[PDB]
C-alpha cells in the first residue's frame, strides 16, 4: 500500500505538471497581447495600422481557446472548467494513503478566452484593438487577464510542492 | 391595457371526467414516489419542457432580466444628469482663460461617454440572457398570448437600441426583422428608420470591401424600401418630405429605360 | 401586533398611478372575484370602483447558490388586502384617510422541477381588525403535489392537511405552534409587506416631486439670454 | 431587574405524593450504591444532560468564561490608558527636532495597536467557549428564562465587538442574526449598524472575485435592510437622516418603470 | 501555507503502526486514551511506557485549537509575526524527535543486555 501509494503521487505530480506546462504558453501569448495593446494605444496609427495589430489578436486569441480544449492527461480535458470548485463536473482525488479515505482533491480552473476576461461569456465576443480608446482600457483587461493565469500556476505549484512532500514521506 | 401588468406567461388554476383523470394520476406517482429518480433516457421528462408551469418560470426568468437591462440604462441617465450638475455647482479658483473652460469642458464630455459605453454593455448582456428565456418556450399556443407578445417586442426593442448604441449595427437587422413580425409592429417608424441605417452600413462595407454586386444590390434594395416605409409612416403619402425621399431612392437604384 | 392598523393607511394606492415597482415586484389594484377568495384585476387602475390591493414578488428556485438561470422551478409570495365601502370622490390620492379591512390573504408558493416537489400555502385572516386575537377567524389552507383538492377540510384523522383556521391547532408548551407561527413567520410576513407597500407609495409620490421640479428648471433656461 | 446578579440560570431545590416518590426512589439508588458504576449503555446516562444541575453548571463555566474575557478587554483599556501616560510623562534629553517628536509618536501608536490586537483575540477566545458552553443546553423550557437570554445576548454582543476589531466581518453574520432574534435586541441600531457593513463586505467581495449575480442582489438587498433598519433606529422614519439614506438605497438597488 | 498546514494535519491524521494512530495525541502524557507499554522483560512487571505527544497544527500553533482559523502569510504585520510561531513550532518538533531519540538509544541499551 505505501509503494503504490508512492507511485499514485507521482502520477499526482505528473498530472499537475503537465497543467501547469500547457499554461506557460498561455502567459506568454497574454504578454504578447499586452504589449501589442501599449503599441495601439498611441495616436500616430491610422485605423488600418491598428487594424493589422488586430489580425495578430484574431489569432492570438484564437490559440488560447485551442490550449483549452485541447490540453489533455489521459484522454482528460484539464483547462475547459471539468475539475473547477464552483460548478464541476468531474472530481480530481490523488489517493495518497494505503487506506481506505486517504485521497485529496485538486481544482483546475477554466482556463479559455471566456474565462480570462478576454471574452463574453454570453455574446462571445472578445477584445480588439482596432481603435485607439479600445486599446488603452485593453491593457487593463490584460492585466487582469495576467493575474489569472499567474494565479492559477500558483496553485498547481502548490499542489506539486505538498504532493512532493508527501512522496518523500 | 398592459398586458405585463400581472407579470405571467399564461394563468393557472373543470370537467367532472377530467378531474377523475387528475384523481388517478396522482394516485399512481403517490404509489411510485421516488424523489432520488434521475431518468436514463430524457426523452419523458423533457416533456416537461410543454408544461404551462415551464413556460411560466421563463417568462419570469426572462421578465427579470429585462428589468435588470432596462435599469442599468435607466440608473446611467440619473447619474448623466447629476454628474453634469455637480461640476457647474464646485468653485473654479484656479481658471482665468477661455481654452482652460474648454480643457475642461473637453474631460467631462469624454467621463460622460465612459459611462455610457459601460453602461450600454451590462444592459445588452441583460437582454441576451433575456432573449435566450424567451426561445426556449415549445409551445406555440402559449406564443401566440399578447403577454408573450409584449415582452418578446418590448425585449428586442431595448436590445436593439442598445446594441446600436455600440455601434454593432450588423447584429440589429436580423433581430428588426424578427421584431416587425410581431402584431402591428411593422407600422412603427421608428423600427424603420434604425433598418433604414443599419442597411445603409452594410452597404458601405460591400462597397469599401469591394464585395460582389448582387450582396451590394439587396443592401441597397433593403435600405431603400426602409428608408421610404419609415417616410411613409411617419409624413405620410404624397407628402413634401415622401417626394424628397422619391427622387432620393430614384436617383439612388436602377431605372431601365 | 397592531399592524393591520397600518394595513389599514395603504388604501393611498387606488388613485395614485403606479410606475415605479421594484425588482420582480408586481403590483396591481381590481375588485374580489367569486367567493371573494382572491381579486380580479381591473381595466382601469384608477376606478374608484377597486378595493383590492394585489402585492406580489416572485424569485426563481436555486437562487440561494447562482442556479436561479437554470430554471429548477418558480417560486412567488403575494399579499392582497381586501377594504369594504367604496373610495372618496376627490381623486387627489394624497388625501386618504384608512379605512377597515375585510381580510388579509397570504399566497406562498414554492415549486421544485427537479425533486417534482409544490407547496403551496395560502392565509386569509378574515378579522385584520376589530379584536386583538382572532384565532378563530384565520384560515390556513397547505396543499403538497396537488393533494387534497382546494377547498378540501381539514380532517380530525389527517390534522393540519388541506383548509382549515388557525384554532384547530394546539399550542402547548410541548407543541407550541401557535406560538412560533406568530413569532417566526406572521408577525415578519405582515412587516415585510407592510414597509413594501409604503416603499411603493413613498417611490411614486416622489415622481411627482421630480415632474415639478422639471418644468421650473426648464423655465430657468431662458434668465441666460 | 438584574438576571445575572442571581448567579445561576435556574434555582434547584412539594407534593406528598411527589415527596413519597422521592423518598423510595433515593431508597432504590442506595440499594445499588455503586461509586465506581460506569455504564456500558450511554443512552440513559444522557438523559442527564436535561437536568436542572446539568444546565446551572454550564452557565456558571459560561458566565466565567465571560468574566474573563471582559476583564482582558477592561485591563487592556487601563494599560493603554496608563501607556500613554507614561510616553508623555518621561524625560526626553535627546529630543530637539520635529520629526524626533513625530517619529517617537509613530512608535507609541504601533505599541498600542500590537497591545490591542493581542487582547481582542485574547478575549475572543473567552468569547468563543462561552457560546459552545451555551449552546449544549439541552433544556428548551431553561433557554427562555431572563438569565439565559440576558448572558447569551451578553455574550453574543461582546463576541461580535471582539470578532469586528480583527475585520472578520463574514463570521459576525451569522451571530448578529441569532442576537436579533432575543427578546427587543431588534430594535437595537447598533445590531443593524454593524449587519450594514458586514453585507457590504460581503457584497464587495462578490463584486470584486466576479461571483453570480444571484449572491450579489442577496448581499446588495441584505446590507439596504439593516441600513435603513438602523437610521429609523436612530434617527425616526421621515427624518432628515431618514430621507437621505432612502435615496442613497433607491440609487443602489434595482427598479422599474 | 493552506497546502502545507493540511499536509502537517494529514501526517498526523494517517501516522499509523499496525494500525494504530502515533501522532494524534492518543499516547500523550496529560489526557491520554491508550498507553503504549514496552515490556522488555522475562518477569510479570517489566514494563516501561513511552509518550507521544499531539503532533498537529493546532498543536504545533499554526492554527487555533478552537477557531480552527490557522496563520496567515498575505499581511507583512501578520507574516512578520508568523516567524515567531515558526520558531516555536520547530522547537516543539525539536523536543518530540529528541524525546523519541532517547527512547530508542535506551532501547538499544536494554535489548544488549
Amino acid at each position: 500500500g505505501l509503494r503504490r501509494a508512492e507511485q499514485n503521487t507521482e502520477d499526482g505530480m505528473s498530472l499537475i505538471q503537465t497543467a501547469e506546462g500547457y499554461l506557460q504558453e498561455t502567459h506568454e501569448i497574454v504578454q504578447r497581447v499586452r504589449v501589442l495593446a501599449v503599441q495601439a494605444a498611441n495616436g500616430i496609427y491610422s485605423e488600418e495600422d491598428r487594424q493589422q495589430i488586430q489580425v495578430e489578436v484574431s489569432q492570438l486569441v484564437d490559440e488560447i481557446d485551442r490550449i483549452a480544449s485541447q490540453a489533455e492527461f489521459n484522454k482528460m480535458k484539464l483547462l475547459t472548467g471539468a475539475f473547477a470548485r464552483l460548478n464541476p463536473t468531474a472530481s480530481m482525488w490523488f489517493h495518497i494513503g494505503a487506506n481506505m479515505h486517504q485521497r485529496e482533491r485538486v481544482y483546475i480552473e477554466t482556463m479559455n478566452t471566456a474565462a480570462l476576461g478576454l471574452r463574453n461569456p454570453t455574446v462571445l465576443t472578445f477584445i480588439s484593438l482596432s481603435t485607439a480608446g479600445k486599446a488603452n482600457s485593453v491593457i487593463g483587461l490584460c492585466d487582469d487577464a495576467l493575474r489569472v493565469i499567474s494565479k492559477q500556476r500558483a496553485d498547481l505549484g502548490a499542489y506539486y510542492n505538498r504532493m512532493e512532500h508527501a512522496a518523500k514521506g | 391595457v398592459d398586458e405585463l401588468l400581472k407579470g405571467e406567461l399564461v394563468p393557472e388554476n373543470l370537467t367532472e371526467d377530467q378531474k377523475k383523470k387528475k384523481k388517478e394520476i396522482m394516485e399512481q406517482e403517490s404509489l411510485w414516489k421516488n424523489p432520488d429518480f434521475k431518468g436514463y433516457n430524457k426523452t419523458f421528462q423533457e416533456l416537461h419542457q410543454l408544461s404551462k408551469t415551464f413556460a411560466n418560470n421563463q417568462f419570469r426568468l426572462a421578465l427579470s432580466n429585462y428589468q435588470s437591462g432596462v435599469n442599468t440604462i435607466m440608473k446611467n441617465r440619473d447619474w448623466v444628469e447629476q454628474y453634469r450638475k455637480e461640476e457647474a455647482e464646485k468653485k473654479r479658483l484656479d481658471e482665468k482663460w477661455y481654452w482652460q473652460k474648454v480643457d475642461r469642458k473637453a474631460r467631462e464630455e469624454r467621463v460622460v461617454y465612459r459611462e455610457k459605453m459601460k453602461a450600454k454593455q451590462d444592459a445588452l448582456n441583460y437582454f441576451s440572457k433575456a432573449i435566450n428565456h424567451l426561445d426556449e418556450i415549445k409551445n406555440p399556443d402559449l406564443r401566440e398570448r399578447p403577454e408573450f407578445k409584449r415582452l418578446l417586442s418590448d425585449v428586442y426593442r431595448s436590445w436593439i437600441m442598445a446594441e446600436y448604441d455600440l455601434q454593432n449595427l450588423p447584429q440589429t437587422i436580423p433581430i428588426l426583422e424578427l421584431y416587425i413580425e410581431i402584431d402591428d409592429n411593422e407600422k412603427e417608424y421608428p423600427a424603420h428608420k434604425y433598418l433604414a441605417s443599419a442597411y445603409s452600413f452594410e452597404e458601405n462595407m460591400i462597397k469599401k470591401t469591394k464585395g460582389p454586386d448582387d450582396m451590394l444590390f439587396k443592401y441597397r434594395y433593403k435600405k431603400n424600401v426602409h428608408l421610404l416605409r419609415a417616410t411613409e409612416l411617419k409624413y405620410g403619402k404624397d407628402s413634401p418630405e415622401y417626394k424628397h425621399i422619391v427622387n432620393v431612392i430614384n436617383r439612388d437604384e436602377v431605372i431601365s429605360v | 401586533s397592531e399592524v393591520n392598523k397600518r394595513l389599514r393607511l395603504h388604501t393611498v394606492l387606488f388613485k395614485m398611478k403606479v410606475r415605479t415597482l421594484p425588482h420582480k415586484t408586481v403590483l396591481y389594484k381590481g375588485k374580489p372575484s367569486a367567493d371573494g377568495e382572491r381579486c380580479e384585476a381591473a381595466d382601469k387602475q384608477e376606478a374608484q370602483d377597486n378595493t383590492c390591493l394585489h402585492l406580489e414578488v416572485f424569485d426563481f428556485v436555486g437562487s440561494e447558490d447562482g442556479k436561479s438561470s437554470k430554471n429548477l422551478g418558480a417560486k412567488f409570495k403575494k399579499m392582497e388586502l381586501f377594504f369594504e365601502g367604496s373610495n372618496n370622490a376627490d381623486p387627489d390620492p394624497r388625501k386618504e384617510q384608512p379605512r377597515n379591512l375585510t381580510k388579509i390573504r397570504t399566497y406562498i408558493y414554492q415549486n421544485n422541477f427537479l425533486l417534482e416537489d409544490k407547496v403551496i400555502s395560502v392565509i386569509a385572516d378574515v378579522a385584520p381588525n376589530g379584536e386583538p386575537a382572532h384565532n378563530d377567524k384565520i384560515e390556513l389552507f397547505y396543499q403538497h403535489d396537488d393533494y387534497p383538492v382546494w377547498g378540501t377540510p381539514e380532517t380530525p384523522s389527517e390534522k393540519g392537511v388541506g383548509k382549515y383556521i388557525l384554532s384547530n391547532v394546539e399550542n402547548t408548551k410541548s407543541n407550541p405552534i401557535r406560538n412560533n407561527f406568530k413569532k417566526q413567520f406572521y408577525f415578519k410576513n405582515l412587516d415585510y409587506f407592510d414597509k413594501l407597500f409604503t416603499k411603493i407609495f413613498d417611490y411614486n409620490d416622489r415622481d411627482s416631486n421630480k415632474h415639478y421640479k422639471k418644468n421650473v428648471e426648464a423655465l430657468k433656461g431662458s434668465l441666460k439670454y
